[PDB]
């Protein structure tokens, strides 16, 4: 991995900086790497290909080494680098295709292609350097086993969930009280519903809890908390659980009361907010505990007075919503989040050859199913072809 | 009970409809007069052939009658999985027919009320006093702490309040947290101590003809006429029996299945 | 624009707003008024319709185009009741009595119906689903009727005999009668004073507005006993004196014109 | 990542920039009805704000699919990209908040307004088509979540409004069998494009390129010239994204990249 890294560092530096004009000076060091790269890879055969419709490539390294004699870079030299950088650009693209599309149970961490595992011979370590880029380094740590830190903005850690629980139900559906939840990616939406809005609780007061276990944990987590759930505070019909008959829900939105969110780790309290929205840190948990209240307004209107009876029917049904917005977090793991495109160049990767499922990944790399089964191996698996699409990202 | 978690995304099922047409019963309730107008013995063959075109099973759709309002609200014993109330409208009877609704569209768990002995009061606005029988004439006389009478004396009824006279069915609610002393006739009435736990979803009611009068709340603040309270013009019953013949399916799809577990043991036109 | 079921019609959510059309529609549109033999009565006034055309050009209206229908009554009303204006308003004075004579009325009048002939003595009829309707109209209507099994057997009735069929409708004007749906129907009518005709409901019916004076809320425009639906066409006022009430809606006009759709 | 595509360009070579929420979408918010009439009380049809990175798209019955066979209305909805996505995340989920509340709505030549009262139920048999020149590339039948869409130019959203075949009685109240309705049957759909890879450049919510070169442009009162649209405002940039357009476009843009490394 890091050689191939280094290979891909390597062609990169040599497309930005042999250009035409430049002083040797500001290419020196990079031509001696790229040198020392054509020595190494000589006299080197490799096979790419041969799974799913990846073709089978066969690679031949026999190559000059560039000059080093000249002042500037001038047409000539341009050219006679590009022809092998073309070469190098297109074995490498294929070694890392050909990588990220395969996978192993027990040892997915390690290379899985013909073409890596021979790269990864003691040999060509030469053409190791400078190793960078955030993917790269984890690796590298991951390989040491020192701490790993993957920053995600918008981390796709909750897989898609669009769920309620009731806990007071009838046959016909109109005294419900209970919650309803969308988490999905980076959001979790939550909203608590009394059809009755606390008319008999014991102080007027309906408490909704809502629980979420993040499958991995999270560190530096910059949190938006805000007071209501767009998604749970219109009109709707909702399927019953068995899915035998169908419900109404005709919200009408009350301040959230006495809002407590608590992150935990190891279902110890890390960090803790009571009625505090806006910007709020997490600093290290694996579950998010949101806690709300329905209390019964005291005083009302007319109008809302109207709105809320002493008995069934009840039309106009009272919720209080909380919208939880994960902007940017830590991960000592890989993730799918929303700047980043490792996930999509794998998928995209692996359904343009037409891959067979594999015994690590759910069908089609669906994320979902990835994240809610996210084990060591699929880890593993998923850290490398991760690295291995940053790999190709810096010249594909 | 316990929680149920769904998820949104779940498929619909099939429609049931022919499913609980098949394995329930529907009692049908109208007034003798109905058959009167009819004049058809063999009308109730006739209404179970058209139902049975509409789904229900031959012997599943069982038709009741009753004289009027008045003595149908002595104690109704609603049988069928669905019951379908056809009641009559008078301008006269507007409350009568609102206590019936009251009665037959909600759940009520009562208790006997001992007057002679015994002392009583309604704690909340779910308590009211029922009060069913051949003729229910209640008077009532406010109390107090010190146990005296509030323009009513204990030891002369001719001084209670009167709320109720000649009545086969009657709801008494009165001011709660105060104790009242009860002069009703026992030998033709029986008044029980009852809470109204919520709606009975097996039992809707037709009102033939008139406007929207009932009012199944004693709160003066609401009228709230729920699904199951249909009502309907008419000016021929053969008319009205179609209808409720054809739009059977509309009519169940506002009723539910009752779902509550009584202590009693009563009959039922059950498959 | 009209009634572009069969093709597309996209629209932008920043168009802006025309200016009124009220204006424009008052002088494009003829406004007729359907009122009781009764408020003709208690107006003595001769010239009465003049004033109130004279009050509606007051309002906008050309004076040509305001029009005043008189109906003996609710029940000769409701015999074939041509509606000729673009916009229809019909005073519909309230009895207890005929509750289901108002609804039918309206039912027709407030509703599109798609009406082809029927043949009692030809043919047997069934209605297909919950929009198909008998409406019988004529100056004395008796229907009865005796359903049907697969056989062709009458069903608490004899084919034969029309004294065994079921009385659906007696000495009426108009009736609508809506029978169990899938099962054929023996008919008997006074076709010499009775036209049926085997009708569906195509939709509401956007240029009529009935305004029942005095009363309450009875109509039931629909056959299905779970929807009594008011819809904004449906008005109802409380009244002592026919002249109010024509004053009310004279200066309410532009709320009842608003409440109606032009005519197609 | 701008001087290197520049070189790449220049040599004819496949460019590539990464966008995160590219602002691929003009804005418009627009409506078409399947079914309608001047009273505009019983309508059928679709509702939808493409902007930016976004599409909130919800189709609207307000019969609920009474009379429709097999009781299913088929919604169909399609955005033309203006330029290739590839490697792209998107977000799916099954609401468009943007379209559940009740609105009173322009008529489509002005002239009257129409009403809406959303009641909202389930997309149903969903379908995310993401075309390239007319050929289905990926396809996401009751997908939500995030999805992959590796290279396309079009995107065909398909849904339906499935009128539930069971109601309790507070759901079989609002969906009459005939008219008057009063609670209209909507079916939702969110679409985000949270990053994508163009071989052209567009704006996005991480960069600056767009904002510098107008503010530059703003700053010293340029007049409007034959290339870009007044202001440089890019709703109409996008909608209509010439490639004489796109070569100045990339070439300022390069320009704000170089001028923003040292201001
Ligand atoms: C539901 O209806 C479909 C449509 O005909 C039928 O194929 C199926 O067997 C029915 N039952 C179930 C359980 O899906
Ligand atoms: C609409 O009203 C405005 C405001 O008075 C007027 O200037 C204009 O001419 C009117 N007509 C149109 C077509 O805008
Ligand atoms: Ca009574
Ligand atoms: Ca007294
Ligand atoms: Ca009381
Ligand atoms: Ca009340
Ligand atoms: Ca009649
Ligand atoms: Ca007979
Ligand atoms: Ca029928
Ligand atoms: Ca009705
Ligand atoms: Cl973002
Ligand atoms: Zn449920
Ligand atoms: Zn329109
Ligand atoms: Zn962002």
């Amino acid at each position: 991995m890091d050689v191939l890294y280094s290979l891909s560092k390597t062609l990169k530096d040599a497309r930005d900086k042999i250009v035409e004009g430049t002083l040797y000076s500001n290419v020196s060091d990079l031509i001696q790497q790229f040198n020392q790269m054509i020595i190494t890879m000589n006299g080197n055969e490799f096979q790419t290909g041969g799974i799913g419709n990846l073709p089978i490539r066969n690679w031949n390294f026999d190559f000059g080494l560039l000059g080093t004699t000249l002042l500037n870079l001038d047409a000539n030299y341009v050219e006679t680098a590009r022809n092998t950088i073309d070469y190098f650009v297109d074995f490498v693209d294929n070694v890392c295709m050909d990588e990220m599309v395969r996978e192993s149970q027990r040892n997915g961490i390690a290379p899985q292609s013909d073409s890596l595992r021979k790269l990864s011979g003691i040999k060509f370590k030469r053409i190791n350097f400078d190793n960078s880029s955030e993917y790269i380094e984890n690796w590298n740590l991951q390989n040491r086993r020192q701490r790993t830190g993957f920053t995600f903005h918008k981390p796709n850690i909750f897989p898609y969930s669009a769920s309620f629980t009731l806990n007071r139900s009838q046959p016909a559906h109109d005294n419900l009280m209970g919650t309803m939840w969308l988490n999905a990616g980076s959001e979790i939406q939550v909203a608590g519903f009394d059809y009755s809005c606390a008319i008999n609780a014991p102080a007027n007061i309906q408490q909704f809890e809502h629980i979420v276990q993040l499958r991995r944990v999270l560190t530096t987590a910059t949190i938006t908390l805000l007071p209501d759930a767009e998604r749970f505070s219109f009109p709707r019909v909702i399927n019953s659980a068995d899915g035998a008959t169908t419900w109404y829900f005709n919200p009408v939105i009350l301040r959230p009361n006495n809002v407590e969110v608590e992150f935990l780790l190891n279902g110890q309290i890390i960090n803790t907010y009571q009625a505090r929205f806006g910007t709020i840190i997490a600093r290290n948990f694996d579950t998010i505990r949101l806690s709300f209240q329905l209390m019964r307004p005291p005083n009302m209107t007319p109008a809302v007075a109207a709105l809320f009876p002493n008995a069934q029917p009840f039309e106009h049904h009272a919720t209080v919503g909380l919208t939880l917005r994960i902007e940017s977090a830590v991960c000592e793991s890989v993730l799918a989040d929303a700047s980043k495109t490792m996930l999509a160049n794998v998928t995209s990767v692996r359904q343009e050859y037409a891959i067979p499922v594999g015994p690590v990944f759910p069908p089609g790399m669906n994320w979902t199913d990835l994240i809610t089964n996210y084990s060591p191996s699929r880890e593993d698996n998923l850290q490398r072809v991760f690295t291995v699409a940053s790999i190709r990202s810096m010249l594909v | 009970n316990l929680p149920i978690t769904g998820s949104m995304d779940t498929a619909y099922a099939n429609s049931t409809q022919e499913e609980t047409f098949l394995t329930s019963t529907l009692c049908l309730y109208y007034p003798t007069e109905a058959a009167t107008e009819i004049n058809d013995n063999s009308w109730k063959d006739t209404l179970s052939q058209l139902f049975l075109t509409k789904g229900w099973p031959t012997g599943s759709v069982y038709f009741k009658e009753y004289t009027d309002i008045a003595s149908f609200s002595v104690d109704p014993q609603l049988y069928c999985d669905y019951n379908v109330v056809l009641m009559k409208y008078d301008a006269t009877l507007q409350l009568d027919m609102s206590e019936l609704a009251d009665l037959i569209l909600n759940e009520w768990l009562c208790n006997p009320m001992d007057i002679t002995l015994y002392y009583y009061q309604q704690t909340d606005e779910a308590n009211k006093w029922i009060s069913m029988g051949s003729s229910c004439t209640i008077k009532v006389c406010p109390l107090n702490t010190q146990t005296l009478g509030i323009g009513c004396l204990t030891t002369d009824t001719a001084t209670f309040e009167e709320v109720a006279t000649a009545e086969k069915l009657v709801i008494t609610d009165v001011v709660d947290g105060v104790n009242h002393k009860l002069d009703v006739t026992t030998a033709t009435c029986t008044i029980r101590n009852c809470k109204k736990l919520g709606p009975r979803e097996n039992v809707a009611v037709i009102q033939v003809g008139g406007s929207d009068v009932l009012d199944i709340t004693a709160d003066p603040t609401t009228a709230p006429q729920t699904e199951r309270m249909m009502r309907i013009n008419w000016k021929k019953w053969w008319q009205v029996f179609y209808t409720v013949v054809d739009y059977v399916n509309q009519i169940i799809q506002a009723m539910s299945k009752r779902s509550r577990s009584l202590n009693s043991a009563a009959f039922y036109y059950r498959i």
